[PDB]
RNA sequence: CUUCUUCACGCGAAAGCUUGGAGGUUACAGUCUCAGGGGGGAGUACGUUCGCAAGAGUGAAACUUAAAGAAAUUGACGGA
RNA sequence: AGAAACACGGGAGCGGUUCCUCCUCACUUUCACGCAUGUCAUGCAUGCGAGGGGGCGUCCGUGAAUUUUACUGUGACCAAAAAAGUGCGACCAAAGCAGUCUGCCGACUUGAAUUACAAAGCAUGGGAUAACGAAGCAUCACACCGUUUCG
RNA sequence: GAUCUGGUUGAUUCUGCCAGUAGUCAUAUGCUUGUUUCAAGGACUUAGCCAUGCAUGCCUCAGAAUCACUGCAUUGCAGGAAUCUGCGCAUGGCUCAUUACAUCAGACGUAAUCUGCCGCCAAAAUUUUGCGGUCUCCGCAUUACUGGAUAACUUGGCGAAACGCCAAGCUAAUACAUGAACCAAUCGGACGCUCUCUUUUUCUAUGUCGCGGCUUGUGUUUACGCACUUGUCGUGGCGAUGAGACGUCCAGCGAAUGAAUGAAAUUAGAACCAACGCCUCCACCCGGGGGCAGUAACACUCAGACGUGUUGACUCAAUUCAUUCCGUGCGAAAGCCGAGCCUUUUUGCUCGGCGUCUACUGACGAACAACUGCCCUAUCAGCCAGUGAUGGCCGUGUAGUGGACUGCCAUGGCGUUGACGGGAGCGGGGGAUUAGGGUUCGAUUCCGGAGAGGGAGCCUGAGAAAUAGCUACCACUUCUACG
RNA sequence: UUUUCGCUUCCUUUUUUUGGUUGCGCACCUACAAAUUGCCAACUCAGAACUGCUUACGGCGGGGAAUCCAACUGUAUAAUU
């Protein structure tokens, strides 16, 4: 197994560094996992002195929460877009903290749909409604702005998100929609590598 | 910054997802923004720097993730080749018993500084420890001291 | 620069010891520094580093041994 | 090394003062289902009442808050392994915690006490130490009390 | 005991070293032993090898007939062969092989974690089941309730052996299974197609008014009817007087992801406009005009609340919404002793003390970490960066921190107070001896550490690389009718 | 802005010199971001995957350890050396 130490790398005179001992059991770690997208096959392993982890390998959907919005729906991870580190990465949709996927956005838009009433594209449930439906919208005509930008990728259904917890470890992954500058950026820097 | 986001890569804070409702006038053409900055740890309090400032680092706690609670030590600032993180040296006198003397001792301590700061070797320090930072790193750069808030501001008024 | 008269106790085993000696110190203590630490083996060794080249620099253990030394004293002696 | 500023919570305080009709022994609009004091045992009675205002010089807690602050030695204390080495005549020595009991079908009563280069913390202190004063010029060529200001 | 003395000269005074001398209660050995009291005792050399022999288990009253056996005349508690049930077994004992800022210590960090055992506790979704029927769904029900195999045993059997072994056949467990409740908390969210002012008294409580319609072009079985809301008008209002209520619908109780929640810092004058809030003519009410809450008010019980977790220190806890989950939904389909009352007693029905039993804390402990401190040695000095060297970036990856590690990036880092290398033993407590100053030891009985056939590796468990555990390798070894 | 940037107007000195003044110009990014972006472009090296199996075209230096000898490169007996 592998050992979590320092305690074997050079003493910083360069100095050798030695053995005492053992490789001790209780620094040994697990070489890398991490999912590959697609059907789960998630271990809960017995972990340090018991416990679970989870032991993700692949897995498919995810509740992309709207930080903006607060509510959060499960959907499909459509896929991944955008693996920081790597094209090999995102090729091999080997989902990490942090990687930027792609959503559906069908209960985000219904979402909004339902909560203020208002959709781009599509209606399923508009039709089921004075009014107190009146009032979905008269909320939302309070104050809101979407982006527009947002609003097109759930045309489409495919919305950038990125993931907040780190699967390699849980197994699983969540995720908000990636965001405003960082976005813009992120635009840019998805289109500036072709 | 580099017109926001020096970096390849923002990142996260545990604090910055937004409160996009107050629109407060720029006042005096400030506002200024809220920030994650905090009360410092087992006392003190930050710079306006991190307040007000734009940087960014995880590896700062100040402003950021890490927390330092323990010994906290004072020392000579050593090196800054590498980046925002430092070495500070420690000289001391190391005294023998049976010879009734002190000889000169030393011994260095990298600790990673927050990015809100800015020392140069020689220049004293107070560093806090913390949960490992890095391999080399369980400091972090606490406040880097100097004397009457200016260091010899009014005797220093040279010539022409 | 003295010489050195001459004086100092002092210091010293003496021999001897000045400018501000080997003085003013086991009544042991101004600083800094080098060196030294029985004797012999060896200052040598293929030990090692300068060095054109001598050889310098640096530098042993094995082995060995009961002294080696020093000044004075008297004596003896002298191809004095 | 506190102190000066501000600020905020407990302030006839926690302590303290000072003026006043403070002088009047019911404090509430209610909730205050209490208290003290008794009896009848909660039946009956009494009461909760200088309240308050002015003034504070001024206290306490604390704060986000404004400004401005060396070391070491010594001092003292603060913080701890089995010890031979430091404790009660164990017969007694090498030991002990015991033992004091016929006087005890029961009492008394145990068992002291103890120290290191280095530990930081704290108190002082100044003797010595580093930090700096380096280097003089912005000081004419530290910036200041600090008023009035209705400008 | 803070002395030495003995030994260089022809003497002499000398520098000066050897010899002795005192211990070591340190090892060996020689010699020599009255008692007897008080005694360590195969480290050392080879952590050499080992026959041998022997060195983890146990139940109460409080989980399990099994007809073996035993018990007793018999019962028969019991017992129990003989198990399925649990914990522990990973303190020991032994050693120093190992080791050198590593580790031992002081002295610490663990807001960088993980923690069986324990104290110290705390709990709300349900269907069960039964019945009945029937749809196998509903209905009903005082609901009382449950499920499945497998030890030991029997047989047959296998085999040279072994820790060699099958095979069937037989029944219980707090093991396995469903986990079973139809009973009740204050508590959210979402929809409405829904209904539109709750309870009383003289004098009295609140939480009261529900309160839209027409209608352009346009739209219903091709001649009725709503609506859209353009337009128009209703309680203002050119398109809803909702609030209240009545229903529906999603757990609101662990975990997870997301989101938000985290002090006691100037005087704003006061004013406008928008808000509530309050009072004002009457009338039981509804209604019904007024005026105000800021230069002004005195009454129908009638103008400005019950809310600042937890450390100096949290991205801490702790709560809500949203979205979500292969540990909790302990919440009782199991086992004592004790007792009640029914019942005879038993069934039933009671009461009482214990069992199986989850989450959170605490201990407890373990992991993880610095500052400080350690031994030899430069004809040991530079060391140090294939990547991990130093750092910087995202993620990994782990119990968590961290180059621990990837991937990217910077170019570092260390050393003459000596790094690096090389030397020597584990390291402390301590030990030993010096007036004093000091020397020297620390195998071993103090601790802490270390270690464990050699060598690596793993599974499990709260927990070990765990050595009277495995697994494979090295080296060695046993047995064989030698498979 | 006590100097040799220049000139105009004006003031001052005698001055229609200077000096001051004014307008403009002369020196001075103090105009300054980034250079965003546009375009086109290159095969080198490198990297990584994917993939599978081959002393295979071609062309491709043996090496070590010593002794003798000559420093070396050079030179040569046409036509044995």
């Amino acid at each position: 197994g592998i050992v979590r130490s320092r305690l074997h790398k050079r003493k910083i005179t360069g100095g050798k560094t030695k053995i005492h001992r053992k490789r001790m059991k209780a620094e040994l770690g697990r070489l890398p996992a991490n999912t590959k997208l697609g059907p789960r096959r998630v271990s809960p392993v017995r972990a340090r002195g018991g416990n679970f982890k989870l032991r993700g390998l692949r897995l498919d959907t995810g509740n992309f929460a709207w930080g903006t919005e607060a509510s959060a729906q499960r959907a499909r991870i459509l896929d991944v877009v955008y693996n920081a580190t790597s094209n090999e990465l995102v090729r091999t949709k080997t989902l990490v903290k942090n990687c930027i996927v792609v959503v559906d956005a069908a209960p985000f838009r219904l979402w909004y749909a339902k909560h203020y009433g208002i959709d781009l594209g599509a209606s399923k449930s508009k039709k089921a409604t004075s009014s107190k439906l009146k009032r979905k919208w008269e909320y939302r005509r309070k104050h809101h702005k979407i982006e527009k930008a947002l609003a097109d990728q759930l045309r489409e259904g495919r919305l950038l998100a990125r993931i907040t917890s780190r699967p390699g470890q849980t197994g699983r992954a969540d995720g908000a929609l990636l965001e405003g500058a960082e976005l813009q950026f992120y635009l840019k820097k998805l289109d500036k590598k072709k | 910054d580099l017109t926001v986001q020096h970096e390849k890569a923002y990142q996260r804070q545990t604090a910055v997802n937004e409160n996009i409702r107050t629109a407060s006038k720029k006042h005096v053409n400030r506002s200024g923004h809220i920030r994650y900055s905090k009360k410092i740890g087992l006392g003190f309090a930050t710079p306006k720097a991190a307040i007000n400032g734009k940087y960014i680092d995880r590896k700062c706690p100040f402003t950021s993730n890490v927390s330092i609670r323990g010994r906290i030590l004072r020392g000579v600032v050593h090196s800054t080749k590498m980046r925002r993180s430092i070495v500070i040296r420690r000289n001391y006198l190391h005294f023998i018993r049976k010879y009734q003397r002190y000889q000169k001792r030393h011994r260095n301590i990298t600790v990673h500084c927050s990015p809100c700061f800015d020392p140069k070797p020689g220049d004293e320090v107070v560093v806090g420890q913390c949960r490992p930072l890095s391999k080399t790193i369980r400091y972090n750069v606490l406040q880097v001291v100097s004397k009457s808030a200016a260091d010899k501001m009014g005797k220093k008024f040279s010539k022409n």
